[PDB]
DNA sequence: ATAGCGTACGCACTTGAGTACGTCA
DNA sequence: TTGACGTACTCAAGTGCGTACGCTAT
């Protein structure tokens, strides 16, 4: 659980998304508002999540 | 969907993770570093997905696909003999 | 005995209920089960349609690791419990 | 799950801890002060995850 | 073992948030109901647990507890032949 | 050369075969060269597992799959019991 | 005669949000 | 030029934190 606001992660924000691809863990945007929740998935992480549903469902 | 630069995924950030959450779609950040790609997707529409993930990492998914295929009959929950099994 | 769904178990899943008991989760999966007979489509007990969406399969939380996996015949108002045990054993 | 500041959180508490161990989710308290990040779970979860550390 | 009521853990409640991180030693709120009992961990902690819970889930530490003592020799990964 | 001698178990190196026929192997290296540097590193996710008292560690080889290991701190050894986190 | 609750106060401290600039490859 | 990247400004809006009140249940 790596949980950061929307204004920290936009000062850190390249390195925010090398660190999800690199480390392979979600990244939870959470602050103020419940409008702006969100998570940050590494392309290929999400890829294979959307593989795993899908190819198993065939 | 909606594809982005990480550059410009910095510009409207603020309103794109509104959108995840509205448009209930993701977004798809995509620059000249392809090993930095990454997502964007909304909370509510996520949990849905890692408990699917979960039960599929657990084999639960495997059973529960395999138990819906045979024909083992049914029993209602209120005759289960809790003292035999 | 009268209730507005009829909750059920296929009988292949009936080993994870032994699993449960022996775990002292009987109490918690009860919890689900009357939850289940009122109304199984509630927001509560971590409740979550599984994907794909299209095939209607449902979750609920006996705790943090153990979930009740189970599909809904809304004509015939029955549930289908279609697992009780999360982990691999 | 739930994450929420704990300011937050204290407006709601009693029925956070209600919240906890009927839903059996983990409520994740994130406020500014980032490295007093906290996770609040029912008690009963809680044993059933110390049965689950320490089962061989 | 700290075990407080609910009401006295509101009212303390920024400063059991940082208790739990400084002394990493949960703290445990028990009121009249004894099912709305509840535990607060602090994140580092918890992300440390929910690893393990999930590498059990999985079985995966069932394998790992039975590969430490299964007496099957080790092989250094340098002489790992990908090609076999 | 390196730092830790870096060890899997013999039982274990059929998880590999699935390593290497998921295209997980260059992030499985990735993870190797840094247990030969440094295991305690706080990079890929490292995470110490519970019971602490027997310094089991993990780390991702993606969201899913796991690198489980244990570290001999006095003969620098570092030994990987799990990379494969599925039951097939 | 105290916890269990919902709700409030005052102010210092931070986020939210759009927007911008300078440098680099 | 470009995206990548660190850094910066600004003011409205919100949190942080201790502390409190009125009322019910005990």
């Amino acid at each position: 659980m790596i949980i950061t606001s929307p204004t920290e992660a936009r000062k850190d924000f390249y390195q925010l998304l090398k660190n999800v691809n690199n480390n392979h863990e979600p990244i939870y945007i959470s602050g103020n508002n419940a409008e702006n929740n969100a998570v940050i998935i590494g392309l290929e992480d999400w890829k294979s999540i959307q593989e795993t549903i899908y190819l198993e469902s065939t | 969907m909606i594809i982005t630069s990480p550059t410009e995924a910095r510009k409207d950030f603020y309103q794109l993770l509104k959108n995840v959450n509205n448009n209930h779609e993701p977004i798809y950040i995509s620059g000249n570093n392809a090993e930095n790609n990454a997502v964007i997707i909304g909370l509510e529409d996520w949990k849905s997905i890692q408990e699917t993930i979960y039960l599929e990492s657990t084999g639960t998914m495997d059973k529960v696909r395999e138990r819906e295929k045979d024909n083992s009959g049914t029993t209602n929950i209120d005759d289960i003999d809790w003292d035999n099994l | 005995h009268m209730s507005n769904y009829t909750v059920k178990i296929k009988n292949s899943a009936k080993s994870d209920l032994k699993k449960i008991k022996h775990s002292y989760l009987k109490k918690s999966f009860l919890e689900i089960v009357e939850t289940l007979k009122n109304d199984p489509y509630k927001i509560t007990q971590s409740f979550e349609k599984l994907e794909p969406k299209y095939l209607e399969r449902y979750s609920r939380r006996i705790n943090h690791q153990h979930r009740v996996v189970y599909t809904v015949d809304d004509r015939n108002k029955e549930v289908l419990i279609l697992s009780a045990w999360s982990h691999y054993d």
